[PDB]
């Protein structure tokens, strides 16, 4: 990778340690992958928040940082936190503190273009956080690798990241078709279209056809899914999503997604209600939209949950919520919005002991770490909550 | 022995015996950074340690934390002395870098088995079995 | 226009009086334009909010829909309210109460696309505010005709639009292509560009060539700018803007925009600081980017302005900014974020004599009212106010 | 007297005399609605009344909110008689609808000057020029 001569002298250490240590990472990335340069970025997203996900040696990475005065030198924003006990949260504002300390936005959500950072069409930036990563590059036609934790944080840094990969026109390109005969319609529908398709498919760019979705967030929680099953960074559906016209320039084969695919994984996320001890709705963190939509199933069961329900949501999101009174219309029937965090980056196994959920990415994750799992459409588990 | 060749991810040198899955792995909930041991309850080598040996898995998936669970490995030195994989993507060689684990890709993994004895020479990406 | 058999029992009224007087309105848009038939739109964005405004016949009209209980059948978001004193005060709190009644998310900013309600590449909806479809058809390329307040609140009600205009595939074709010789680096040069190229232009799709903003809000203020001196509702620039690689299927004219045109603008709007009693910025409301940026360059002129700074600011921007700290820096040096509301719209000839401002929207409103009007990059109003 | 064939945007029938603008108009801003005098610094009719009169201009500009100016004329009895204009876009239809002034468009708007007589045919899209 060729370096100009100020990113040399970056690199040798002439403007400090904390630019030094972020180059070398990126330095590193690009030589791996054939990068010819470096590339300015418009913004980062930064994940590796939660202490229960990076631990004492997160904090102590983020300190070698810290303790050398780095700053971002781009605009930068930042995943949720965990929710624990009070040695746990204690750790986690540390956490905080420390990418405070470093310049960051910490809007602590994995959904920054609801109102904190929106990337434009053909932006180039560097975000972790897959789900986020999916939504930009496929929804947005902007342009970020699956960038690890760290490695976004060094090109937050340095304020650049390295030319390979899908900042590449060659590389957003689809890979393979996929023709989903199955019929897909609701949120949940799009969960388990997910769940499938990325364990299905390798290091893939898919082309979706016959998928109208009524609603974006179908789309965010389909790429959410792909991202956690599976390394799917971007996208295309035919007619909704920006790039589509120009992804097929090969030929190309065709997989399909039957009702049976999709059956396969409801049946398996069934546990009984009485192993639920809470709803979560909101993984990627929850729209105004979905929280109005919460608002009305909660008004319609018109009797309060046996059971707590959560709603994970951006502060924007949240401020939305308070501001037009869904906020208050949900605590009436035992349901929250919690601004800010993550359930399924919290260590909350001895707290709850099952979770019904909308979302294929939560219902992946708690039952690789062995909570029992409901995964249905918020109506029918608000409808049929104790 | 055969020799297979790869691109280095990151340099050094390893000697180790091999445990192989052929699952693609995310570090973020298929292996506690406190033991080295898998705990992907999918996985096919789940219940076993990682930890000192030569990781050989095909890609990664999921979690961009991933790295983060990589560094924490290894500072509580239950890491692999290398990692094999048939396609190294932005997370997992991020996690090796900070990390300073060798690693190789581009490798054809089906011809790696477990219990197998190999070299990494990771500066040249080279994988070598012994024999 | 065919109408279904349910549209036609509406337009009949056999569902009320509210649907029926929404739907004459849609059909003699339809009937006018030649549209084949309705069409659903996902969502709608509601102008005609300022008392100063609308007036009392605005108050009757909506009333009229009111009295019969009319209530949106889509998601649809309200435009921002005046600013005046006691009197036009309960005005508008008359309005707002009517648009609540209507079922509306009472958001009341120009920039609903910020955290309420953001439009899919692709989608078919229906707005007002000329800056807002500006920004949905031109940057995310979803699809909405330059409605009408009224025309926006009808959609809302049927929850459907006439399939004309900007709808069409062959309607967003570029229409002429703008060289822009000028140098054009900052948000006050953006401004004046739009404002140049609003004027020169007729109802053309304009294609840009040689433009490359660092910000996407320097793009949401050529729109608004150019949606305030001229009539245009799409555009496409080169490499940025997600329909620019089939936006030109026809040999077009080439207009080029030189340094000349633009300091033309600039010079007539460098009224006197003498005559200058409030700085504006956020004309359309403000991003958070937009906040930061002035948050810093208060810190650095280090001492309080001696006349006022406003920034208008949707809700969720407003929370984000307070959240992260930004309200509290901004307020120690006499400036304050106004949620909700826009100065343009407000009746405020007797308070303030003249206004500085970076928006070329707002420089042409206020000149136009009679104001004073001194029009730069907000750097150099804050480095320059007494 | 001469024929000029356009298109009905709101019908019914009208007579008067004409007030000609050859610069885009915004109705929010360009016009007044207690008194229907053109308020636009720049209007080349700037200071006239508009008040039933035949109202020719070229396309609207501007806000959307021009529609509820020219429903607050209308309701003020300050509206032109009828509006003729060489395109007619969203919102200055959606005005005319409201407020049921009738309104042609695609005249050649430069045929026509101030003072002159004429018959608009909204319903038929016609204006005859009465000599
Ligand atoms: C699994 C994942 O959602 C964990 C996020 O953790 P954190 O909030 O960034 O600490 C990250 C991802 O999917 O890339
Ligand atoms: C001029 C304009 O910004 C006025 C908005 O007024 P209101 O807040 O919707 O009442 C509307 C537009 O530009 O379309
Ligand atoms: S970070 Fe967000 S995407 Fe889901 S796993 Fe947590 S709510
Ligand atoms: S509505 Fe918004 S676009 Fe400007 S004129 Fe008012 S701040």
């Amino acid at each position: 990778m060729y370096l100009t001569k100020e990113e040399e002298l970056i690199l040798a250490g002439e403007y400090g340690y904390a630019l030094q240590k972020a180059m070398e990472i990126l330095v590193a990335l690009g030589d791996i992958y054939g990068a010819d340069r470096l590339i300015p970025i418009k913004s980062a997203q930064v994940a590796g928040v939660s202490y229960k996900n990076i631990g004492d040696a997160g904090i102590e990475f983020l300190r070698d940082f810290v303790e050398a005065g780095a700053k971002v030198s781009v605009y930068t924003t930042l995943n949720p936190a965990g929710i624990g006990d009070d040695e746990f949260m204690e750790k986690q504002m540390e956490v905080l503190e420390l990418y405070r300390k470093m310049g960051i936005e910490v809007t602590s959500t994995c959904t920054p273009y609801y109102g904190a950072n929106l990337p434009k069409f053909g932006d180039h930036i560097a975000w972790s956080e897959s789900s986020a990563v999916s939504f930009a590059n496929s929804i947005l036609g902007a342009r970020t690798n699956r960038e690890g934790g760290p490695s976004s944080l060094a090109a937050a840094i340095v304020g650049k990241t390295p030319n390979y990969g899908l900042h590449l026109d060659e590389n957003r390109k689809a890979t393979v078709i996929v023709d989903v005969k199955a019929k897909v319609k609701t949120f949940a529908d799009y969960s388990v279209l997910g769940y499938h398709v990325g364990k299905t498919l390798g290091n893939d760019v898919p082309y979706f056809k016959n998928l109208k979705p009524e609603k974006t967030e179908f789309l965010k929680e389909l790429g959410a899914a792909m991202g956690a099953t599976g390394s799917i960074a971007l996208y295309h559906v035919e007619g909704e999503t920006p790039e589509y016209r120009e992804a097929i320039t090969d030929k190309l084969e065709t997989i399909t997604v039957e009702d049976s695919d999709l059956k396969a994984v409801r049946e398996s996320f069934q546990d009984d209600w009485s192993d639920i001890d809470m709803i979560l709705i909101g993984c990627p963190h929850a729209s105004l939209p979905e929280v109005k939509e919460i608002a009305e199933l909660l008004r319609m069961r018109g009797k309060p949950l046996k059971i707590p329900l959560f709603i994970t949501a951006s502060r924007a999101v949240k401020a939305l919520a308070d501001a037009l009174g869904y906020t208050e219309i949900i605590e009436r029937y035992n349901g929250k919005i919690i601004p800010d965090s993550c359930f399924v980056v919290s260590p909350i196994k001895g707290w709850y002991r099952g979770i019904a959920t909308n979302s294929g990415k939560s219902a992946f994750y708690f039952r690789s770490f062995g909570f029992s799992v409901r995964l249905d459409d918020v109506e029918n588990l608000i409808k049929e909550a104790p | 022995g055969p020799k297979l060749k790869g691109r280095k991810i990151v340099g050094g040198k390893a000697e180790g015996e091999v445990i192989v899955s052929r699952k693609p792995l995310s570090f973020l909930g298929g292996v506690d950074p406190e033991t080295g041991i898998v705990t992907d309850a999918e996985s096919d080598i789940r219940g076993q340690s990682i930890a000192g040996k030569i990781l050989v898995f095909p890609r990664g998936k999921g979690s961009t934390v991933g790295s983060y669970v990589i560094y924490a490995l290894k500072k509580n030195n239950k890491a692999p002395k290398a990692i094999i994989v048939g396609e190294a993507e932005t997370i997992v060689a991020t996690g090796a870098i900070i990390s300073d684990i060798p690693m190789v890709d581009g490798v054809d993994v089906s011809k790696l088995k477990t219990g197998m004895k190999v070299r990494v020479d990771a500066d040249s990406g080279e994988v070598e079995i012994l024999e």
